[PDB]
């Protein structure tokens, strides 16, 4: 439709292997509202995923908080799926440890 | 307070 | 400059039902209530630990307030339907958005109020607070009929009298929570490249409120060209995070400086890698 989201992928506290985390997507400057976010470990869709900080702007485009608990290894793997109107294919942005 | 309509 | 605002939406969703419709209150751009119509149990909520000394008779009067300005939308969304002349089988966004600043002293400053259809600019209050601005000849017919029926003069009592009223009050009970000034708390990451040079990261994690500035120096000099730049983003407990970053030559890493501003330094940090 109009507005396309942008995406960043991070987590809350420095990322160190074992120690229990927060990862945390997070989609702006869209519009129409309705979107589809997926956060996944290894293509596999995690079921508790948790929404916040739902609105808009002043721009009038709406952003939103989504988050999951998450514990980083050396061989796992993260990313957000953002499926929204203004993009003809879904979106996957990869954690990067270091971003 | 929020405003109304 | 502080400011009380709310920012109001609703959606329609043909054959899904009514509606939805959603309120969000801040203060200083921190979030603090919240309605969400499609909620289980859909009633105003408190956000942050402060407004939660209000009594009951103060959310139950915001619920009330809440789930009225949902009627009215419900209407709003309609009646464009038909001065657009759209099909009634889609799905269409309302906007709201209304509030006040103020200055240091306590009395207005901007007085806000305007409205957004499917994205777009529909109506908004000039700074006069007398006037509406506009966008096309359907919000033409609202700002007439706003005018008949004196709209201006409802709304300004509303921006000027409560919203600065009570804008007031909550500063004054969430002062430690909204006034608060977490320092960011900064370092410099190193990332070898395969073209052979250098990325120098420079974080600040952990920091309120959001406004901050990120600058690579070299030798005295700003670098804002080559440099790289993050939004900044929400870490989640109501602290922000931002990097920056540069590339450079290898060996010369100790020649470059990132400098931190936030109003909770007194000072600029600097750092090097």
């Amino acid at each position: 439709i109009q507005k396309t989201p942008q995406i960043q992928v991070y987590s809350r506290h420095p990322p160190e292997n074992g120690k229990p985390n927060i990862l945390n997507c997070y989609v702006t400057q869209f519009h129409p509202p309705h979107i589809e976010i997926q956060m996944l470990k290894n293509g596999k869709k995690i079921p508790k995923v948790e929404m916040s900080d739902m609105s808009f702007s002043k721009d009038w485009s709406f952003y939103i908080l989504a988050h999951t608990e998450f514990t980083p290894t050396e061989t796992d793997t993260y990313a957000c799926r953002v499926k929204h109107a203004s993009m003809a294919e879904p979106k996957t942005v990869y954690w990067d440890r270091d971003m | 307070r929020g405003p109304g309509c | 400059s502080h400011s009380l605002r709310y920012f109001v939406t609703a959606v329609s969703r043909p054959g899904f039902g009514e509606p939805r419709y959603m309120e969000v209150g801040y203060v200083d751009n921190t979030e603090f209530v919240r309605f969400d119509s499609d909620a289980e149990n859909p009633r105003y909520e408190p956000r942050a630990r402060w407004i939660e000394q209000e009594g009951p008779e103060y959310w139950e009067r915001e619920t009330r307030r809440a789930k009225g300005n949902e009627q009215c939308f419900r209407v709003d969304l309609r009646t464009a339907l038909r001065y657009y002349n759209q099909s009634a089988g889609g799905s269409h966004t309302l906007q709201w958005m209304a509030g006040c600043d103020v200055e240091s002293d306590g009395r207005l400053l901007r007085g806000y109020w305007q409205f957004a259809y499917d994205g777009c600019d529909y109506i908004a209050l000039n700074e006069d607070l007398k006037t509406w601005t506009a966008a096309d000849m359907a919000a033409q017919i609202t700002r007439r009929k706003w005018e008949q029926a004196g709209a201006a003069e409802r709304d300004r009592a509303y921006l000027e009298g409560e919203c600065v009223e009570w804008l007031r009050r909550y500063l004054k009970n969430g002062n430690a929570t909204l006034l608060r000034t977490d320092p960011p708390k900064a370092h410099v990451t190193h990332h070898r490249r395969p073209e052979g040079d250098v990325t120098l990261r420079c974080w600040a994690l952990g920091f309120y409120p959001a406004d901050i500035t990120l600058t690579w120096q070299l030798n005295g000099e700003e670098l804002t060209q080559e440099m790289e730049l993050v939004e900044t983003r929400p870490a989640g407990d109501g602290t922000f995070q931002k990097w920056a970053s540069v590339v450079v030559p290898l060996g010369k890493e100790q020649k470059y400086t990132c400098h931190v501003e936030h109003e909770g330094l007194p000072e600029p940090l600097t750092l090097r890698w």
